[PDB]
């Protein structure tokens, strides 16, 4: 029945803009702590982290005190935030939005002037990223909290505990919290001539790779497997060019997608991008060999002549190495029959050359199957 | 309206009634706040961001002892319509909001009865944060909650309570995607930390699956049933690799669409999203076997030799297990003999060529059954 | 000035919380009318209607009245809206926020007490899309206004006219408005005790079917036309699989786009979706048949054998129904072999030509079946 | 501190209530000179038919309650004052689509010794337009801005024009659109006089350098690949690939063009009709290619040749297409005669095959002439 | 009590300090606002919309003669912290903004010294408007600027001054996407305009070409080298047009990717955006010549006849330049004579057929040199 009287008498001789220090030239103590409720998302393209926090301020007051007697009971009280003086603890490394804190939750004022202010806030900070192990990577974000206008000589920012209290956290599905610690630093800035105090809270998250493996890694290896099969196809099937083109287009699509879904930092290159470019350049190199093999399969003595060294080579030396074994009226009738027989003899002699060119194309295809299968296997390892 | 003006002026000015003090004239005087949520329309559920949007009318009723006139001295008014920002309020807000804000929607009038009751009823449109489970995606049943907590006070100051153990439909417009199953309500209190109290409403919903059965599911089955025809095309046709590659890319494109209606998590993957991977593996193995069959088909005695062990197993034992089976005159004499002898050698090689075209036919039939037994076993195992 | 005295004597004791009524038992008769300005959009995937409209309120205060002879500056007093009494007219079926667009504006004030408040408002209402004849559908999106606090015994929501005024409308390019009307009800809600009144304005719009006819009907019709051809190609060219696979892929892509366009309501299925699914099933059936004629065209007497029944049945029935209609002895011994070799080769060839004719009859059988079946189901499905 | 003196006296001595128009009598319409100054063009987005502009609306009028002289309070003649202190006419854009009506931020005015008031508030605007797209590569439009007062009418205010053209003094040239003319005009209704406003037109050009050398040449390359489709030989076995690829590319280009700009509100652009015509031609080409392929693969063991076919083709049609078409001694005799007779029959069964191969050459060439002519005599209507 | 509140109670009120009146001691005297920008972090540079966003601090200084107090009357306290607003403020804001609201920054505090000096340093996040020039992408260097003007006052009232020609870069964390070259500051005034004054800070930023030199430039080069390969094919494989169409599709994909990272202006096109169009034209011409070669290769004497000029040119002249080098007995006689004469004519047909194949090989090799010569000489004009 006297809370209104207490409010009227307490909020009569009060100035909001003055520090609550009775003996001037004495720094005031502000206790700081933070609580995390939900890590909304970690944006990798724009390098922005979004969290929800409960900042906690507990500072003693040289005023705003009374006696529990007279006003029977009423040991504590709640007052609007705007009426009392508050410190302006701002977030330095902002990314987008406003520097100030949100919410207007009232402050619980104790018997001796101790004030507990716990306003909610949702922050969008800036976090550098390393993508050198993109499917399985660790990130080291950081939040920097410090007073803007006041300095060390007027503020004595301390900490409660060297840990963020995980008393209420809706767990993120894709990121796992592994560590969260805070530290206090004493720094001196430029364009200003006094020492300033700072408090940094640095998260430590880990990724769960289930979504980014069965969707990105397995198809990549499936397509990388299909490349080597070009050199086992026969040249007469007619489908030799389709396989290479399909593999190349699939690699193009996969590289495009992974490039789309990663940050554009040029400090380093991901270990997956190197492999993708490596497989891409070999896949391009395999279309060239196919064209230079299909041309040897369709050569005939009527248009091309075999040289004198492609006989000793590609037929005796290389096949051995690659384990390829090489498997009156009678006169008028006489000349008519003789011409028919001689035509057959020259047809089989020509057909002999028409299969030597077919065997050379088989050797060249085989000698590149082993070169590829080595570097393709060795390249991953 | 001569009575209403004097009533309002006296009641809200002469006492100097301040709307910053919780009504209490005892040691504790826990002022209880009745709650009864009332749904109006289920707007949407977003399974990608796990956010659900509703349209509810929260109802709160308490008893303020500072608003009690006589109702006969004031010409019998018996009721009032004081606007919201003049009466003490308990500040009940949603405590699991998605965007981040907690504040309530538009402030309307609140009816004050003649014995001190209050019947505030503000409309609102919330955006809660649900946990979507995706394991039977076309036919799934979800469980979304709405947790209400006091933004200013707690126990030792108030005590929340319910009036009906369920949510009320009233003005409801049915949706075409989800159908309501039940709407239970429960009050959570921890009997070791006194400064805690809340009221939770469970939204249990179930999808209507005709849309994603007409789409998605049927085309997936249609394109999966085409994966076995590669083993029936003849090898000299020339489109073996055309058929078995275009199917794999079609399956790959269908998988990426499914991962677009599914949240990015690491806990659950749809049963439909696991069948596609199995079919992908089967199709890749089919591609490899087709390449091997193509290589076996195009063989000749002039480049390859048939090993004696190949002639036995294939062409004798395996095919029956698969139920399949198949002077002067001397010059004329010499010249004619050569022509006949040349024809004899050609016919002997054509028989060896026709052996390779039947070995490749037996192999393709062997893999037709093998790639059929493992398809049934995998499908049953899901 | 006399206007200052008028304003002072008006707002010397006025209170903005009490219904302006002579007694405590009389409804405040208010008139209502809605003028539409611009139909913004009718978004369907996330069913919502957006409009710009002006709300016209007229009622009659009794304490805001002055002599039009004692004073000057008479018959008009533009008073700011948030200073006098105002009925709380809100849109019930709202989609997101915007339960009441108040604004500031101004309120007219005659010398007999009347007020003619008219604030602009933009409303994101919610109306359920109904698709069965897309893109020739016919929508009936509606708006519902009502006083949220006062019941029928304290506010009487009358109506003026019988339709929304359209003499401000910037005509839309996609939707054509057919008939917009308005009507009044009386309701008794479950979570209440007294009678409540509401006024509902329902718009009746019709789509303009040219944007979706060019981009969704012509290409799909072409694709549906092209799939029949695969039964006319010869088996020797080797291009049947290309044609059927391309048709199937195009149909799948178009169906997925159509899915992306229309909402996710699981009540009724559009006719175009039914046609797309039917054509997809038919195309999938053709690929199965094409494989079985390619497998038949490449049969030889060395591997396969004619079982004596296909020969008779096919070659004796189907074309009719389908309207297909020393030393000298040594020379003889070697010469005899050459002639015998040709006799055996020709006998083999005529059997192989019989397998090629069977695959021609089978292909033409399904050409007639597909044409017949694809048209007596389309004639039933499509109206 | 003469500003302190003048500011305190003017708003209180004269009883400036900021709610009453400065009228000496009932019918004393307050003239309000107007002018618009363009600053940027932003976008003329055609998907939603909504523009975006930045303008400076310069207004001027006279107030009889703001006058001071004959005392010379430290020599002050300008009394710069915030907007929300004095009467304003509330002139707003009356064709907005967003729903925003008033200026962006209320700035300060100027007040002179004789009472004149000058105001230059900035404001962004998103008006509504009717887009004519029948000449999409290079199109000319006409977009208007309407200004009106929602509190007063012609019996209270007298909106007038300073100059019949907006000012581009501070206009930053844009690299997408070209300005032609900006004529301003007034409007009034002789019947029932209560309507007054001013209107500004924004006649613009698209300066085609992005949609004329790109996306116009790829739409003719794929258009002219059809004759290539018709020139291929049948034994090559690649006709289907080329024709299907051409059709798919045309469909993709048409869909992309439709996505970029909404094709038809009442009229279709001059490129969509061309693309539809080309797609129809390509479908007919596919059908004729299938027919030619079927005709090519025929032999005198599966099909026969009617005499009318040999009369029509190979004789008359090729000429008009300019084609040329250039003891045991008795037993051994029996076996030799059989071999020779078999070869004679084979030679006759090949000539018939070569007759089928040449017929498919005439049909293929004939449709090339029709395609090369219809594609030219059908493009005059929709492009001229 | 602590005299810090007494300083305020004796300096602001009582003497009635005014925050709406300029501190000009008299007429014809200008204020001396100083300025010094300090960068803190470059957030991102956008090219699709030409918007650059930063996080900068704007220190300001001036003098107010009213804020003066004796340092000995009040014990100590040389410096006092006046809070947000509460004193005179020259409203200096960024001119060229993205939204165009000209919104002011939030107010934090003003550290006021004893001798009238006022220091301010508000933090802000700005989104200006740049003029991105894309002609050497991805090796380009840009120049986006910020302009600061007074929102209320003008010249003849204030005198903007740059405290240091360069902009401070302390407490600057760097960016892995863009570099920083120089940050000059200029002061622009017009001798004829009596009310124009501002300060402009130029940002010269160099891009780091490693996310594109490994992602876009290399695959384009590989695809072009593939595009060369068409002419080295035997023309018997039946897969000539597949390579051409696949290369064209890949080039189209790569071109469509680029047009999403480039403003849709009409002034210039990247040097990598013209090489692709050149390659598209070359590939289309290669398609045309491949169709012609395939048509030529499949000619036989029973359909076409070889003109003497074709033979004389393409079998003797061109290959040198291209370096290519190539009664019972009577009845038996009557029956045998036909068989040999049948073979003689058959060998003449094959000789003519094999001549049409060599012509299609000289034509093919001729265009391998022509296209390659153009593909290099025509490219050296693009660098
Ligand atoms: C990246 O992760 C590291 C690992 O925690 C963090 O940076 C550095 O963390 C160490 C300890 O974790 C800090 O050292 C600590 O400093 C106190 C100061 O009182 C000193 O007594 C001890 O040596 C103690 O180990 C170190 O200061 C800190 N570095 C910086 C620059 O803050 C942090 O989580 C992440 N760092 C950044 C820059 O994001
Ligand atoms: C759009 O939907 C509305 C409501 O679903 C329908 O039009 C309106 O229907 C109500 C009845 O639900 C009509 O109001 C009253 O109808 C009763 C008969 O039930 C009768 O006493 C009066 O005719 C009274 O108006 C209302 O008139 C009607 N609106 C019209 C006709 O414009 C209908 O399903 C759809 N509207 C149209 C025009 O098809
Ligand atoms: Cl205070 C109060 C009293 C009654 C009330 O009814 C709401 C219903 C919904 C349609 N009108 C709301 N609030
Ligand atoms: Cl009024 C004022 C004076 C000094 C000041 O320094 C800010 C420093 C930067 C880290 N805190 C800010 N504001």
């Amino acid at each position: 029945a006297t809370e209104e009287r207490l409010f009227h008498k307490l909020f009569s001789h009060y100035n909001q803009f003055i520090r609550p220090v009775e003996n001037v030239s004495d720094p005031v103590t502000v206790h700081f702590e933070v609580a995390i409720t939900q890590l909304a998302n970690v944006d990798e393209v724009n390098q922005i982290m979004e969290t929800n926090l409960w900042l906690r301020h507990i500072w003693n007051d040289y005023k705003l005190r009374w006696d529990p007697m007279e006003y029977d009971g009423i040991e504590t009280l709640r007052v609007p935030a705007d009426k009392i003086w508050k410190p302006d603890i701002v977030l330095y490394n902002n990314a987008v939005g406003d520097f100030q804190v949100e919410g207007k939750t009232k402050a619980l004022l104790k018997y001796n002037g101790m004030i507990t202010w716990t306003p909610p806030a949702i922050f969008k900070s800036s976090c550098p990223m390393d993508i050198t192990f993109f499917p399985f990577d660790h990130q080291n974000c950081s939040l920097k909290f410090g007073s803007w206008t006041y300095d060390k000589a007027e503020i004595d920012l301390l900490i409660i505990g060297s840990k963020v209290d995980m008393n209420d956290f809706w767990e993120n599905s894709e990121w796992e919290i592994i560590d969260a610690s805070g530290y206090k630093h004493d720094i001196k800035y430029n364009c200003c001539e006094e020492i300033y105090t700072d408090i940094t809270y640095s998260f430590y998250i880990r990724r769960l790779p289930m979504f980014y493996t069965i969707n990105l890694i397995i198809p990549c290896l499936f397509i990388s497997f299909l490349t080597v099969l070009v050199f086992y196809l026969p040249s007469d099937c007619g489908e030799k060019v389709t396989l290479c083109i399909s593999v190349l287009l699939s690699l193009t699509v996969f590289l495009l997608v992974i490039t789309e879904t990663i940050p554009s930092t040029s400090l380093v290159v991901p270990l997956v991008g190197e492999y993708l470019l490596f497989t891409m350049i070999f896949v391009t190199l395999s279309i060239v060999v196919t064209v230079f093999v299909l041309n040897i399969h369709y050569r005939t003595p009527t248009t091309h002549t075999m040289p004198r060294w492609v006989k000793t080579v590609f037929l005796k030396l290389l096949p051995q190495v690659l384990l390829m074994r090489w498997p009156p009226e009678l006169a008028d009738i006489l000349n008519e029959v003789q011409y028919i027989a001689n035509r057959f003899r020259s047809q089989n002699e020509t057909k002999e050359v028409e299969d030597d060119w077919k065997y050379v194309a088989m050797v060249v295809d085989r000698v590149f199957l082993w070169v590829f299968i080595i570097v393709c296997v060795f390249g991953t390892a | 309206a001569n009575a209403e003006e004097k009533l309002m002026d006296d009641l809200l000015n002469k006492t100097r009634y301040n709307n910053l003090i919780r009504p209490a004239t005892s040691s504790s005087q826990l002022i209880s706040i009745k709650l009864q949520l009332s749904l109006a329309q289920l707007i949407s559920v977003n399974e990608r961001e796990q956010i659900m949007t509703t349209n509810v009318w929260l109802k709160q009723e308490w008893t303020d002892y500072r608003l009690t006139w006589n109702s006969s001295r004031y010409e019998g008014v018996n009721i009032l319509r004081i606007p919201a920002k003049r009466i003490w309020l308990p500040d009940i807000v949603l405590y699991n909001n998605a965007d981040g804000t907690y504040e309530v929607s538009v402030y309307t009038n609140l009816i004050v009865r003649s014995n001190g009751s209050v019947l505030w009823l503000p409309p609102a449109i919330y955006k809660s944060a649900c946990k979507i489970e995706v394991k039977y995606f076309p036919f799934d049943q979800q469980n979304c909650t709405l947790k209400f907590r006091s933004w200013t006070y707690d126990h030792t100051e108030i005590d929340m309570v319910l009036m009906t153990p369920t949510a009320s439909m009233d003005d409801f417009t049915p949706s075409g995607e989800w159908d309501i199953v039940a709407l239970p309500g429960r009050r959570t209190v921890n009997p070791q930390d006194p400064s805690y109290v809340d009221v939770t409403y469970d939204f249990i919903i179930k999808r209507k699956p005709l849309f994603y059965t007409i789409n998605l599911i049927i085309p997936c089955v249609l394109t999966t049933l085409l994966a076995i025809l590669v083993f029936y095309l003849p090898s000299d046709c020339g489109e073996k690799m055309t058929l078995c590659i275009s199917v794999l890319l079609a399956l790959t494109f269908f998988l990426l669409l499914i991962s677009k209606i599914v949240p990015p998590t690491s806990l659950d993957v749809p049963l439909i999203g696991k069948y596609l991977m199995f079919t992908m593996v089967l199709v890749t193995f089919s591609i490899v076997t087709s390449v091997c069959v193509l290589n076996v088909h195009h063989r000749s005695p002039s480049t390859h030799t048939m090993a004696p062990w190949v002639k036995r197993c294939f062409l004798h034992k395996l095919p029956t297990f698969l139920f399949m089976k198949r002077p002067d005159l001397a010059e004329i004499l010499e010249e004619v003999s050569y022509i006949a002898n040349r024809f004899r050698n050609q016919d002997e090689d054509q028989s060896v060529v026709e052996d390779w075209k039947y070995v490749a036919m037996v192999v393709d039939r062997l893999f037709l059954w093998v790639f059929m037994f493992v398809c049934v076993l995998g499908t049953v195992g899901l």
